[PDB]
DNA sequence: GCATGTGTTCTAATTAGAACGCATG
DNA sequence: GCATGTGTTCTAATTAGAACGCATG
């Protein structure tokens, strides 16, 4: 473990968001009551930078493209007590059959996260507190996770998001965060079943959905494909403020930039699971000032 | 890194990856004709190689990296030499206080495309030096990223890419190993 | 003119809202903090329906289309002591120069409100409190102003939202309120300038945008038809919840359905201007209990 | 609405709108010959009138509505001649007591499309009564009581007053004073 | 034994952007 | 004395929804 810091010498924590997304680590960790003096993202994406711009009022430092960013840059905006990315899984899930693996396409950006993790990496004779974390899918070949361990010389421990969410997210996570491994239990807050995330008037035909991905059709339930949800008596697919609910994320996060229904749904499905990134950084409460 | 004496230069303790350059080495002389284990240690198959490892197989003066040249070898994604050279050569740094010159070097037998190129370029800190070794003509080039100060710093024969790029298929080494492994000598045991 | 009536022997209201649109008389008589006894509202666009139904979870009673309800209705649902409506203006604004007037096409809906309040007034000698209210458009030809005039027996007060809102307004408005013809003044939490509207990290053109209609060409102001906001230096339109700011509505009060920023931008474009209704509703609380 | 008495049947009271009926009506014997002021009031546009017109007219008795038939022109919308109609009886109907039998009728020419005629018969609060020919809503019980000939929708393709249409008039007699 | 998935592609419907319109302060 | 507007229409992209895919508890 790390030395246990007193609570008057601890200071607000710097974080290095890579691949940011729509900000989750951001959200989750000011949502746990830790006051965060530094958060440099990298991100591409115009209508995720917009979300997290618009929903955090400009507390986030955008940083353009991951690929351009230096070793000078990682001393710059340095020092960094935290370092969390989630890389695209476009040729590492299951999901896509013409995936091309790990070392082609969209899959080596995985390397940047090693690359600038270890520029960020605290010199050697230097204890002073620093974690980090990677996520991504489980449903990758088996070269895939056991490279990705070789290089991050740690393995992943598995959460699955239904023991807290209302949808089937089975990821892993490698990283050094205290208790990774730690029991996961459910908060009096987590809307556990999907009737819980539904507006008035509407019907969950489930008690848990499948996966969400960012096509619309993980929205119809199995090999039936039925609508999970019914409305005055019709079959009708989920909400976006219904799909926020699910993964934990405020109700109207991701109304910005004038997103239609496609937009949002693409934008969720690629996130984090609000409740299990919370599981994941609830122990840095320990190690950084809270207000 | 300030030169050495002569009476101060030890023998290499070489790490080679992908491909074993022993014969080049004991030929330009730094290694012995016979050692009873040896100076340098060969691996192919790092997928399963780790820090513990190479920490057990002594100190390091220098790392070698390589890929296949031009042929029909290729059974593993080209960018896969990099990454994985990239990943054994943080596992061979020495303590931050230097006790000796540690270098560091990967070639690249033209198999390596753009997009490959600048992405070894961030990782290695450094954008590439290319070799010609074309005196008889357009003959048999191969691109090196180096630690070692005289790789970078006298410049030799130029090339246009337009050029470059015509010669890649050109395939369907006494002067390169010479050309770079020898200011070596100027930090390590010369046997002959 | 009516008497004012102690505050213990008043009532919740009982209002019938024809052409009810999203809500916006409910939401102001909420607003104003009037005990809501009834609210029976006519409309027969999905969308419309589903926002009032989620966004008042369900206090309001649906009837669909107005041409559907019977002297029987009238009579069951009621009594009414609020009685409010605006009729479609497609075929009555001067902005469509294929318009029907009031006599054909869906002009002729603005009867219904006619023939259906009759329905709903005290019969003689019921000296019980009534109001009602009827909205429409200002670029109407001057045969249909007056022939509605006619039939209402009164003569409209025209109210521009342009004095509380952000945006021209200018609208017609007959009826019995209590002080219609009163100058109308500003709030302390009207928006005034659209810059009060936009979003974090968004700049303004202009302290006020030109009538906002359905369709996305309205957003673009003047003859030089621009962008009327800049963010990071690029020009760029208005937002769905800032569109619904300029309206005085509730931000996110239009995330309902899946609605994209077209569907939206219909709903918000014919609806009222809360802060104007808000102005001609303010009396009531003086006739209504309060809770 | 009650039979009355024979020497009590007052004189109607008429209010004729779109069409001069005045001719038709005195031919049954309503109307007392020559300068008779209060028998008839005729008004051929309406779009000016307020309420407080039509009861400065004196009460009413009945109030007749009509389009215009088979007109060469018509500058005015068809709808636009029941909305206007039934805006004056509301004006023109008396307190809820009711002091003598008032009567309605509205007549069309078959100049309304189906999309007129079925909110003329939700604003009249009756389906429409034939008379083989023209559609009549009307308050008047004996029209929309008796013998009448059942035709079909065909006979008004082909389509496309003194004895029929009187017919639908002689019913008042019983409640009014008959002048011979 | 058999149902599942941080996606792509194809094809079909549906939807954005602006021209259009001219009475009227 | 020019500019504005509770909309429609037409055209051109921009989607939406489902087929596709198969290693693996
Ligand atoms: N070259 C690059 N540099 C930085 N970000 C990139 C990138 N290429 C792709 N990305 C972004 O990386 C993200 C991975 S999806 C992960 C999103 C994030 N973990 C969340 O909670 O939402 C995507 O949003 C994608 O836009
Ligand atoms: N036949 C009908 N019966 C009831 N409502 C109708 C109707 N035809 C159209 N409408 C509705 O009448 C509304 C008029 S737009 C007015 C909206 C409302 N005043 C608001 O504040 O939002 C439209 O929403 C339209 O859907
Ligand atoms: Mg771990
Ligand atoms: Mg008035």
């Amino acid at each position: 473990l790390y030395p246990a810091i007193p609570a008057a010498r601890r200071r607000p924590i710097r974080v290095l968001s890579l691949f940011d997304g729509i900000a989750t680590g951001y959200l989750v960790l000011k949502e746990l009551g830790i006051k965060v003096g530094k958060y440099v993202a990298s991100e591409v994406c115009e209508e995720s930078i917009a979300v997290g711009t618009v929903k955090h009022e400009g507390n986030i430092k955008y940083v353009n493209d991951v690929r351009n960013i230096t070793k000078k840059n990682i001393e710059e905006w340095g020092p960094f007590d935290l370092v969390i990315g989630g890389s695209p899984c476009n040729d590492l899930s299951n999901v896509n059959p013409a995936r091309k693996g790990l070392y082609e396409g969209t899959g080596r950006l995985f390397f940047e996260f090693y690359h600038l993790l270890n520029y960020s990496r605290p010199k050697e004779g230097d204890d002073r507190p620093f974690f980090w974390m990677f996520e991504n899918v489980v449903a990758m070949k088996v070269g895939d996770k056991r490279d990705i361990s070789r290089f991050l010389e740690c393995n992943p421990v598995m959460i699955d998001a239904i023991k807290v969410s209302a949808a089937h997210r089975a990821r892993y996570f490698w990283g050094n965060l205290p208790g990774m491994n730690r029991p996961v239990i459910a908060s009096k807050n987590d809307k556990l079943e999907l009737q819980d995330c539904l507006e008035y008037n509407r019907i969950a035909k489930l008690k848990k959905v499948q996966t969400i991905t960012t096509a619309s059709n993980s929205i119809k339930q199995g090999k039936n494909q039925l609508f999970p949800v019914v409305m005055n008596g019709k079959e009708d697919v989920l909400w976006c403020t219904e799909l926020e609910r699910i993964f934990g994320f405020p109700v109207h996060y991701t109304d910005v930039s004038n997103m239609g229904r496609g937009a949002r749904q693409k934008l969720l499905g690629r996130s984090w699971s609000v409740p299990v990134i919370r599981h994941l950084f609830a122990p840095l409460k320990d190690y950084f000032a809270c207000e | 890194f300030e030169t050495v004496p002569v009476w101060r230069r030890q023998p290499v303790r070489v790490l080679s990856l992908f491909e074993d350059i022993k014969k080049e080495l004991t030929s330009l002389g730094f290694l012995e004709s016979g050692s009873d284990p040896g100076q340098l240690k060969h691996v192919v198959d790092v997928t399963d190689t780790v820090r513990k490892d190479v920490e057990e197989w002594g100190p390091f003066d220098l790392v070698y990296g390589a890929t296949p040249p031009l042929g029909h070898t290729c059974d593993r994604p080209p960018s896969w030499y990099l990454f994985q050279f990239h990943r054994l050569l943080q596992y061979a740094r020495p303590k931050p206080g230097s006790p000796r010159p540690f270098f560091w070097m990967f070639v690249d037998n033209l198999v390596l495309n753009k997009e490959d190129l600048d992405v070894a370029s961030r990782f290695l800190e450094m954008e590439p030096v290319t070799i010609p070794d074309v005196h008889g003509g357009s003959l048999q080039a191969v691109r090196v990223w180096s630690n070692i100060p005289a790789i970078r710093s006298r410049h030799w024969a130029l090339v246009s890419e337009e050029e470059l790029s015509l010669l890649a298929q050109n395939k369907q080494p006494t002067k390169l190993v010479k050309n770079c492994f020898l200011p070596l000598r100027e930090y390590f045991k010369y046997f002959s």
